[PDB]
């Protein structure tokens, strides 16, 4: 899976 | 968002992201990028969860709407289609920033190396729901921009920055499953972790948890390729 | 949607709860009602989940921005407002849905109770937010609601029913969040149960189940509120 | 807590 790149 | 400040409106997105309205935190970050100036780390992160919130939705969607339609009145194609175009009308407007003008503006190699990722994304994403004449246009545009983020990330950054390591754990993404090349996906995570691990020494407590943080990730993946 | 089949907007709304789509849910319902049908039970149990997953994340949204404003420029209010202003024309539509012509055709017992039930949970999420000259006069709308529903339910449902029971649940949490009123939630609360928990030896495994789901809710509040 | 009321 990719950076999941969701939360700050 | 052209009547209000810049500041108000990184303000708002941050506190949109803490009531989960991430819809309005992509706005607010648009309205925030189309004052001009450039963006600071923290507001680039901002910009960036927000449309990977709302892309990711619709990518899900899109995902179960896709499976309902492959496993069967014009009903399913019809919404898994409304669903498409909304996203890839959410791409073209991360895209757009970035071309006007985030891109050209961004000098030092931590903003440019960001924002071709972001790039590379958003192709990626707009490949995994294209079918016909631009899916091999729009595959060559994810890899490309991957391929300048990485040229200049394995020039200007270590390879424990966490930004470098994220752009190649999504770059091995894009050879897995879009580009159809594996074995390239699997060699750039294995080279990307191991001259990773190589300079865990150089790092600070903070530091060491940012980088591992994502060097588990290229290991998850790695460990469910091979 | 005004050129939709009634018949692919429910299956629509069918596969956007798939998706976890509700705003769309939530549009492709409302225009099925619109159609001026009368809605089945499976039916109105699709609005009912599309509206409540609507406001249910506006309302979450509301507290946290809510929870900030009370601990501290103009933006986390104004912020708040918006998202306030969005959560009431959300109420306002399902209520027009209601009074145009839902509640008016709706004559047997199961329809109008169900209704009922709904008009009095949209009157709730507009009295949370309320705080001025209408606060009263919205929670005597809930109230008022609630309290037809009660009194077709006790007639004309038994004691089991899932409808009525959510019903006294809900109105249970109206008494006890709302009214300032404890006790009259905690009576409404046991009575429910309790006359539930006599009639069980009367049910299918299946309606056992069902019933006993909601009896559960309303024991989980009394051991909250006692 | 009120009926979740969130899944058909
Ligand atoms: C694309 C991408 C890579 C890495 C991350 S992170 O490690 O979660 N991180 C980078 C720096 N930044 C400030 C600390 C926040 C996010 C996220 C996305
Ligand atoms: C308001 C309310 C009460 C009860 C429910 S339920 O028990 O989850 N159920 C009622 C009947 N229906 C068909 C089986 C589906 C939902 C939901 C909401
Ligand atoms: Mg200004
Ligand atoms: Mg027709």
């Amino acid at each position: 899976g990719s950076i999941p790149g969701r939360r700050s | 968002m052209g009547s209000m400040e810049r500041a108000s409106l990184i303000q708002k997105a941050k506190l949109a992201e803490q009531a989960e309205r991430y819809e309005d935190m992509a706005a607010f970050m648009k309205g925030a990028v189309e004052k001009g100036e450039e963006l600071s780390c923290e507001e680039r992160n901002l910009l960036s969860v927000a449309y990977k919130n709302v892309v990711g939705g619709q990518r899900a969607a899109w995902r179960v709407l896709s499976s309902i339609e492959q496993k069967s009145g014009p009903e399913v194609r019809e919404y898994r289609e409304k669903v498409e175009t909304e996203l890839q009308g959410v791409c073209d407007t991360v895209l757009g920033l970035l071309d006007s003008h985030l891109i050209k503006e961004a000098g030092d190699a931590e903003s440019r190396v960001f924002y071709l990722k972001m790039k590379g994304d958003y192709y990626r994403y707009l490949a995994e729901v294209a079918t016909g004449d631009d899916k091999k246009r729009i595959i060559d545009s994810a890899r490309s921009a991957y391929q300048e983020a990485m040229d200049i990330s394995k020039k200007e950054m270590p390879p424990t920055n966490p930004i470098r390591l994220g752009l190649a754990l999504n770059f091995s993404v894009f050879h897995y499953e879009i580009a159809n090349s594996p074995e390239e996906a699997i060699s750039l995570a294995k080279t990307t972790f191991d001259e990773a691990m190589a300079d865990l020494h150089t790092l600070s407590e903070d530091s060491y948890k940012d980088s591992t943080l994502i060097m588990q990730l290229l290991r998850d993946n790695l460990t469910l390729w091979t």
